[PDB]
């Protein structure tokens, strides 16, 4: 008959086996996730490979459909989806190369080990010791040295390889209709075909900057008032207009600025929000934990679990023999199969990433309807923000007076406020400059604008520049310091947390206010509203049908992001910010190097 | 009251078929007790249609047809007068006027394996739609392009048949359930199957 129906019944009969296919592939990774064996490893490797080989042919076999005499615009998007992911335009001698390439910084990441200072005897590992060194230890020449150390074994070895992928990359990315790996990477958020509502691959650079040019006056008075803390730290290091010191920033690379809250704590003398006592006291354990979660999920009318997720999912430490990675994680293995692995203690941190992945395993529930090339979220931030607004909304003190964890007679004011919102900024705020620097540079990068014996000087420039931060010691261009990242090392796009990071504002404001809530926002709870649950059901049942900017408009009534709900939320540590920074000069300066 | 209808061979049988291959059974000269059902589990969709539960001992009929066949937990709202979709309208059809009970309750725990399930076949394409009580065996390359299929697989040539897949990890709604359909109907016959 016509192309449409031909196509029509070629998808009817992909989406019955890719289902077949995926689950017994999920299935065999669950396994090997829950039991570290050989023979799981086996299993895995033969599902994957037969997942990915079959994959390949149905790519191969959807080329002989045309797109343009298509208009049901669904039938495109999943023939597009099929093309786009299954194609390979490489030769098998390049291929080959791209994949040893691949493995090896995966592998080189994976087992590098730093040696102790001066000494042959101890090599350590990044996960058990340096993390701690670099969080806890206030040595300024140990940390230096782990710092220098590590980057210098890690980068030195991966230059190359990283010139090498770049190069490959490039060809790749030229060989198909995208200008390069950036627009590449930059073509997840386009949208065509839609009148009102279409999005172009270069908007998002100009979108981005502007949000950027927007929350700098936050971040520079945070940034003020973490080096007048840090100068109380350490005197003698600390320049009162200069950048601060890499090494000193709690972390091994930057990314978070949680761990300096116990030096600047703004207001000591007041207790801390913590309920661990508390569960210790009422006995509570990880499936109680779970059912109040549960309970909450239930209470804005959303639908909660069935008896196979209890049965089957594992919510504690096996221990003896039996050994699993203990990251927290949730699991869709499809034909309503839903699970959820994590390694499990009484504490407050657990209690929230309880919520967190709970949110994560409604959202995929919630477009189990959908055909299997359309079973995902809109965009890759969207399912970050949905996981991460529950979050948000139950460490309330109203929501753990509520479940009764917390003292009734507990009370709030100037100083607890003021020390939430702190310690919220200082994982939230600090790690948006270093995104937006991080993936500028690779945009940067792969277009070809930085030559390569100019990559690091740039790096440093902006470094100093944007974050405002120095580097410690002086490197050439052998070290290759952006390669020290596992993200970067392991070819994973960097652009999903800063749209998750206003995503998950516009969401709350937009909640909140549904909820007809009053008062500061930072004080919301949707536990019992039933009006907000079912706009936020509304949305998630759509899955990828619909345009994001669809979505967003039918949520908050935009079709762009914004940062005014951020700045909305934080605006109460803003006025603070600015009343303690009368006598301190606001901004970096470039030209302070550390190192004379 | 010696000759009881033996619904417990329609029943309990340990081997329900393929939907696509339905089996009939014609049920006539004996005592029909339909107390005899309500013995097994807990039943997912009691449903009558043309004639009341609680009366079932106090009419009859001239002849009664009891099918059975094996379909997944969610297409179950499908075997009715009047509904549309796949599995209804290419396997098992119904008439509007139809006057019985519908039955159906899980068996997750017999028809399921680990290693997985591929016994149980249904029908995906076919030329046209199916007429009211009627069955089709008949399995031939469907063509969907121009060009001929000459009776091969390949581009635009499908086979008709696709096969279920049952382990005990799926979750409800994919889990096999297992349908047996009661008929009743009139005739210019003498009635005799009651008591
Ligand atoms: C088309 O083909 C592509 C392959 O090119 C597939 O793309 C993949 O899609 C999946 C699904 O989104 C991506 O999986 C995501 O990976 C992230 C990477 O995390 C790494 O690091 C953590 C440790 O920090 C490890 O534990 C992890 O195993 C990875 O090694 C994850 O972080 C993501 O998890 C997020 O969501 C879960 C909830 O589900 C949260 O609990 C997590 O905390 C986290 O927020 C996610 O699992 C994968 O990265 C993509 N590949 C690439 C190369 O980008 C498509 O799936 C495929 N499309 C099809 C088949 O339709
Ligand atoms: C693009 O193609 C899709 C796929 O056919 C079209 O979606 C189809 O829309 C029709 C009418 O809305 C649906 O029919 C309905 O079927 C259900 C049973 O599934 C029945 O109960 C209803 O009464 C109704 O007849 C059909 O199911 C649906 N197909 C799928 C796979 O969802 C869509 O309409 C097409 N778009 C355009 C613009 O033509
Ligand atoms: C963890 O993995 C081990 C090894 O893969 C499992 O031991 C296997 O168990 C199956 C069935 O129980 C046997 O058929 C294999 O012969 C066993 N292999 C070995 C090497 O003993 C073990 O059962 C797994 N644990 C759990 C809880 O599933
Ligand atoms: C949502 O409703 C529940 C029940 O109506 C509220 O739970 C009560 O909360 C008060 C504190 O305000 C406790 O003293 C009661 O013991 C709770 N009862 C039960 C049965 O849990 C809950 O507080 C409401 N949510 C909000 C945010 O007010
Ligand atoms: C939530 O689970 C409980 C059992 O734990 C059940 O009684 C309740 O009906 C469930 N919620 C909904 C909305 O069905
Ligand atoms: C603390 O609250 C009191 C309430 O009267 C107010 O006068 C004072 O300015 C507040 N201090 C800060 C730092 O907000
Ligand atoms: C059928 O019934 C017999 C006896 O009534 C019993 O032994 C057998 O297990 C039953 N089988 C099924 C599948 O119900």
């Amino acid at each position: 008959s016509t192309i449409e129906e031909q196509a029509k019944t070629f998808l009817d009969k992909f989406n019955h086996e890719a289902e077949d296919l995926f689950y017994q592939s999920s299935l065999a990774s669950w396994n090997y996730n829950t039991n570290i064996t050989e023979e799981n490893v086996q299993n895995m490797n033969n599902a994957g490979d037969k997942w990915s080989a079959f994959l390949k042919e149905q790519s191969t076999l959807a080329q002989m459909y045309p797109l343009q005499e298509i208009q049901n615009l669904t039938v495109k998007l999943q023939l597009q989806a099929l093309q786009q992911n299954g194609s390979s335009v490489l030769s098998e001698d390049k291929s080959k190369r791209l994949n040893t390439i691949l493995n090896t910084m995966s592998t080189i990441y994976s087992t590098g080990k730093v040696c102790n200072p001066d000494n042959p005897q101890e090599c350590l590992l990044l996960e058990p010791g340096l993390n701690e060194i670099m969080a806890n230890s206030l040595d300024y020449n140990e940390r230096l040295w782990a710092w220098e150390s590590w980057r210098s074994e890690v980068g030195k070895q991966l230059r190359p390889l990283y010139e090498e992928y770049v190069v490959l990359k490039n060809e790749m990315a030229r060989a198909n209709h995208y200008e390069d790996y950036g627009d590449y990477w930059r073509g997840d958020y386009e949208v065509n075909g839609v009148d009102g509502y279409d999005y172009s691959r270069g908007q998002l650079i100009e979108d981005v900057e502007h949000t950027f040019e927007e929350i700098k006056p936050l971040y520079e008075h945070l940034h003020a008032y973490v080096r007048a803390k840090l100068m109380n730290a350490y005197p003698s290091y600390i320049s009162p207009i200069g950048c601060l010191p890499a090494h000193l920033l709690g972390d091994m690379w930057g990314r978070f600025w949680t761990n300096l809250y116990s030096l600047t704590v703004p207001f000591g003398q007041k207790p801390n929000i913590d309920v661990t006592d508390a569960m210790v006291d009422q006995a509570w354990d990880a499936q109680r934990i779970f059912k109040e979660a549960e309970k909450f999920f239930v209470s804005v009318g959303l639908p909660n679990m069935t008896q196979g997720f209890w049965e089957n999912s594992m919510l504690t430490d096996p221990g003896n023999v039996q050994k699993a990675v203990c990251h927290p994680t949730a699991w869709d293995l499809g034909k309503g199969d839903f699970r959820i692995l994590m390694c499990t203690k009484v504490t407050m941190d657990d209690f929230l990433t309880a919520h967190h992945e709970m949110g994560h395993i409604q959202y995929d529930m919630a477009y189990a309807a959908q055909p299997f090339l359309l079973r995902n979220g809109a965009n890759e931030g969207f399912h970050e923000a949905v996981g991460e607004i529950m979050s948000l909304s139950a460490a309330t003190p109203k929501h753990l007076k509520s479940i009764g964890l917390l003292s009734p007679d507990f009370q709030e004011d100037n100083e607890t406020e003021i020390n939430f919102l702190l310690k919220q900024a200082l994982t939230i705020v600090g790690t948006l400059p270093f995104t937006y620097m991080l993936e500028k540079w690779r945009w940067m990068v792969f277009k070809g604008e930085i030559p390569k014996d100019q990559w690091m000087k740039k790096w440093w420039e902006m470094k100093r520049e944007i974050v405002g931060v120095v580097e410690p010691v002086p490197h050439d261009e052998t070290y290759c310091d952006p390669a020290s990242l596992f993200h970067v090392s392991n070819d994973y796009s960097f652009i999903r947390y800063y749209t998750r990071t206003l995503y998950q504002f516009q969401f709350q404001e937009a909640l909140c206010q549904a909820a007809k809530h009053e008062g500061p926002l930072h004080k919301c709870d949707i536990s019992n509203s039933t009006e907000a649950g079912q706009k936020l059901f509304n949305m998630l049942r759509l899955g990828k049908s619909e345009p994001w900017t669809l979505a967003l408009e039918n949520v908050v009534g935009a079709k762009n992001m914004n940062v005014r709900p951020l700045l909305n939320y934080f605006e109460p540590l803003f006025t603070w910010l600015k009343d303690q920074n009368k006598n301190s000069f606001v901004g970096w300066s470039t030209d302070w190097s550390p190192y004379a | 009251i010696t000759n009881l209808c033996p619904f417990h061979e329609v029943f309990n049988a340990t081997t329900f078929a393929s939907v696509y291959a339905w089996n009939r059974k014609r049920i006539s000269n004996c005592v029909a007790d339909y107390s005899v059902i309500y013995n097994f589990a807990p039943f997912f969709a009691f449903k009558c249609y043309g004639v009341s539960p609680t009366k079932l001992n106090d009419l009859c009929f001239t002849n009664v047809y009891a099918d059975s066949f094996v379909i997944r937990g969610n297409e179950v709202s499908q075997i009715a007068p009047g509904q549309t979709g796949n599995i209804a309208d290419y396997n098992y059809k119904l008439p509007d006027d139809f006057t019985g009970c519908v039955i159906a309750w899980n068996s997750n725990k017999l028809d399921s394996k680990p290693s997985g399930n591929y016994n149980y076949l249904y029908r995906l394409f076919r030329k046209s739609k199916l007429k009211p009580f009627e069955r089709d065996i008949s399995t031939e390359i469907y063509q969907a392009g121009n060009k001929p299929c000459n009776g091969v697989a390949g581009s635009n040539c499908y086979s008709p048949l696709q096969s279920y897949g049952f382990r005990p990890t799926y979750g409800v709604g994919h889990q096999p359930y297992r349908v047996v359909v009661l008929s009743f109907e009139l005739l210019h016959a003498p009635a005799t199957v009651c008591g």
